[PDB]
RNA sequence: GAAACAUCUCAGUAUCGGGAGGAACAGAAAACGCAACGUGAUGUCGUUAGUAACCGCGAGUGAACGCGAUACAGCCCAAAC
RNA sequence: ACUCGUACGGUCACUGAAUCCUGCCCAGUGCAGGUAUCUGAACACCUCGUACAAGAGGACGAAGGACCUGUCAACGGCGGG
RNA sequence: GCUUUACUGCAGGCUGUCGCUGAGGACUCUCACUCCGGGAGGAGGACACCGAUAGCCGGGCA
């Protein structure tokens, strides 16, 4: 039979329809008055959280982050630039808003490590994402056969080096064949052409 | 070129800033709940460095020493009342609804409870004209008919220090002293006397503007100089 | 007044001093920032890639 | 100059002389789906677009004859080398 | 550089911000597509090749599959119950 | 920032104490107001096209422009016969 | 370096359109959102702000 989780999932397929439309209209009013990074006890999308790796355990933290909507907040050139490099308005950043959210969260919690994240909607001026962070130093996690990999030294600051799922997708690493010639094993090894 | 003088202004540097640390008080109306039982005695009449007009020092019934925007004919010993049921006397503050038509008023609020925005300079006044349940039409010092909320407070009488503009400065030194008390860079060098690099009207073998002086509203800062969006120019016609 | 020799006489102000962090006479006693190591500006030591030739 | 609307001349299709009809080549409308149209969309970004930033040039004082010679029996057309003519009017 | 120059080129170079390790990153196919009755995670080396592809179709720019090597290693969740 | 400011304000320009004065010109350029009609992009909408799409056309039409008016202590002009 | 009715572009301003954005070719409302108010509450209101795109102006700048 269907899980209770499948209903949270099916509601989030259309966040502008049904009971969720009313819920988000109410929640966003409280969210707009909240901070940049707000730690929350329980995830808004349980299915997605659990699907991404969350467990109702010690050392597993969730936090909602709001990042501004739109393109790059670019300053115009103060020196000589050829016509091609004179733009301000149409320039967009190479990192997506989800990745900016994950980084801001990881900085608010220096000891924790980013596991994953997901979208929880937007209004006209900003976007909200909930980031699942993990405590690599808590024994409740060092003994977890499903999460203890994040405790390794090489997993330190994993988000800033693009090792998150959102990191790997934004780096163009999804495709294993055609189209990923300049992306795998890294953008840097391929001369920054990805 | 180089940024024009009006552009250096917005950066808010020392040269363009007002000497706020030498200023006395932010002349706002008192916060009363409802009851009118707030009145006070005028203790002193001081000079306000920010507006070059006098300001009255009032001590209220509850023990609050605040500087208020002084109208004409207000002295030491005089009692001033602030509230809804206040007396229609010069120097009293009450909402526009309670003030009768045809009475000169000053320190008028824009949105009820802001503390006064309009008619604050030396000798000027706002004229209260029409009454309604919804709107109070006030004629501001510029001659404009401002439709306001009747719950907007205002002080009865014309502002003190009238006729200041009547006497000439005579000499540059007097202007210097007035300007040292304001948020203004003075003296003024004409753009026509500058280099092309410094102003749109700069350059030339003789002094005259480049293009015509009447500039469009859509003009960017650095080009918006001369006669900004002029409907007309000159005296005749 | 000339910008050269006669303007050098007014120079009796102390700005750059011995730094607590690096030991260089670059701690600006008015800015409270070291021009050499960045003490007072950053926790990280001031270093730049242009302090050496590009391929070195 | 004056040009006869219908006249006897060679047909490279029929391989014999037939009565041809002369018509001025009417410009066929563009689809906007050729490679050059797709390149105009792709190679245009911030600043100058190179070749796509150029505007159409001038005109020669006199253009050549742009004509179609349509066969009377087989109904197929052929193109010929044009000649400089300030005006080209047809007879009948 | 294009014997000017704007796209292009120099170059994702210089330089700047953030961060890990002793190495990093990548990685067990929603792959490939010598189309196959075929291959079988990933880096890297040789080659494929200055080939395909791009380009005021100018100057210039420029892969990959495959192959020969190196080394080889596959696994864990979410959900169902 | 102006601004502990509010039109007797303060911003932007021109001229340059006082005294006597400051003519004519709105065609061009600028600014501003208006505008039946004309022109005027994209989205959505309608027709054609495509089992879809590219694409072609139509309808509607903002500011702007055409057009009209105001304005020279606005740029300036004040001749030849 | 500087100028402009040089070429090409880039900011900026104006304007339409989409998102935020809701209820009953012009209109009413209040629930988002904005502002005023210490507060109660008041003004405004699906507009404005902001994100995106389109047309016009655009030596202010390259
Ligand atoms: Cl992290
Ligand atoms: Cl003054
Ligand atoms: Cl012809
Ligand atoms: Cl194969
Ligand atoms: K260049
Ligand atoms: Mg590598
Ligand atoms: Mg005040
Ligand atoms: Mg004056
Ligand atoms: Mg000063
Ligand atoms: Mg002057
Ligand atoms: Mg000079
Ligand atoms: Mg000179
Ligand atoms: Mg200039
Ligand atoms: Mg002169
Ligand atoms: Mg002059
Ligand atoms: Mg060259
Ligand atoms: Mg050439
Ligand atoms: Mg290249
Ligand atoms: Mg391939
Ligand atoms: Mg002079
Ligand atoms: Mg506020
Ligand atoms: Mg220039
Ligand atoms: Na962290
Ligand atoms: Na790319
Ligand atoms: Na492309
Ligand atoms: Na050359
Ligand atoms: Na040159
Ligand atoms: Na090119
Ligand atoms: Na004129
Ligand atoms: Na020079
Ligand atoms: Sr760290
Ligand atoms: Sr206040
Ligand atoms: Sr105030
Ligand atoms: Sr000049
Ligand atoms: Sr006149
Ligand atoms: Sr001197
Ligand atoms: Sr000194
Ligand atoms: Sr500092
Ligand atoms: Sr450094
Ligand atoms: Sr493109
Ligand atoms: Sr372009
Ligand atoms: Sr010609
Ligand atoms: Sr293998
Ligand atoms: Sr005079
Ligand atoms: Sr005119």
């Amino acid at each position: 039979a269907r899980s209770a989780y499948s209903y949270i999932r099916d509601a989030w397929k259309n966040p502008g329809d049904g009971q969720l439309a009313e819920l988000q209209w109410q929640r966003q009013q409280e969210w707009r008055n909240e901070g940049a990074v707000e730690r929350i006890e329980r995830p808004t999308r349980l299915d997605k959280a659990r699907s991404q790796g969350y467990k109702a355990k010690q050392g597993v933290i969730v936090a909602r982050v709001s990042v501004r909507k739109g393109s790059a907040r670019k300053r115009r050139h103060k020196a000589g630039r050829r016509s091609k490099r004179q733009g301000v308005t149409r320039i967009t950043r190479r990192k997506d808003i989800q990745r900016v959210a994950e980084e801001r969260a990881s900085r608010t919690f220096p000891n924790l490590r980013v596991l994953n994240s997901y979208s929880v909607g937007q209004d006209g001026r900003q976007k909200w994402h909930e980031v699942i962070l993990i405590d690599p130093n808590h024994p409740a996690i060092q003994n977890d056969d499903d999460l203890s990999w994040i405790c390794a030294d090489d997993q330190a600051d994993r988000v800033f080096r693009g090792l998150t799922g959102a990191g790997r997708r934004n780096r163009g690493l999804s495709g294993k064949g055609k189209g990923s010639e300049k992306t795998r094993p890294s953008l840097r090894s391929n001369g920054g052409k990805g | 070129g180089r940024r024009i003088q009006g552009q250096r202004r917005g950066r808010g540097t020392s040269t363009f800033r007002a000497p706020s640390h030498r200023y006395k008080a932010d002349l706002e109306h008192r916060k009363v709940e409802d009851g009118d039982v707030i009145a006070g005695t005028v203790v002193d009449i001081e000079h306000d460095p920010a507006r070059s007009a006098p300001v009255a020092a009032v001590e209220f019934e509850d023990g609050d020493r605040r500087l208020i925007l002084a109208p004409e004919g207000v002295g030491v010993g005089d009692e001033l009342q602030v509230g809804v049921s206040a007396e229609i006397a010069p120097g009293n503050t009450l909402p526009l609804a309670e003030i009768p038509e045809g009475v000169p008023v000053c320190n008028v609020e824009s949105s009820p409870g802001d503390g006064g925005k309009f008619a604050r300079a030396s000798g000027v006044n706002a004229q209260l004209l029409t009454h309604d349940r919804n709107v109070a039409v006030v004629k501001l010092p510029s001659g404009e008919m401002k439709r306001l909320d009747p719950q907007c407070r205002a002080t009865i009488g014309v502002v003190a220090g009238g006729g200041r503009t009547d006497k000439p400065f005579v000499k540059a030194g007097n202007k210097h002293h007035k300007m040292k008390a304001r948020g203004t860079k003075w003296p003024n060098v004409r753009g026509v006397a500058m280099n092309a690099v410094d102003h749109p009207f700069g350059g030339g073998g003789r002094q005259h503007p480049g293009k015509p002086k009447s500039i469009s509203r859509n003009a960017p800062p650095g080009r918006k100089v001369g006669d900004i969006a002029s409907k007309r120019t000159g005296r005749g016609g | 007044t000339g910008a050269g020799t006669p303007s050098q006489g007014k120079k009796n102000t102390t700005t750059h001093t011995k730094c607590r962090r690096c030991g260089e006479k670059s701690y600006h006693t008015k800015k409270k920032v070291c021009s050499s190591c960045g003490f007072g500006k950053s926790a990280k030591r001031r270093d730049y890639e242009w302090q050496s030739k590009a391929g070195e | 100059m004056q040009m006869p609307r219908r006249f006897n001349t060679y047909c490279p299709h029929c391989n014999e002389h037939q009565e041809h009809e002369v018509e001025k080549v009417r410009s066929g409308r563009q689809t906007g789906m050729k490679w050059i149209d797709r390149q105009r969309e792709r190679n245009s970004g911030i600043g100058n677009d190179g070749k796509f930033s150029k505007v159409p040039g001038g005109d020669k004082p006199t253009k050549k004859t742009d004509l179609k010679y349509r066969c009377g029996e087989c109904g197929k057309a052929h193109l010929r080398e044009g000649w400089r003519a300030g005006r080209l009017e047809f007879q009948e």
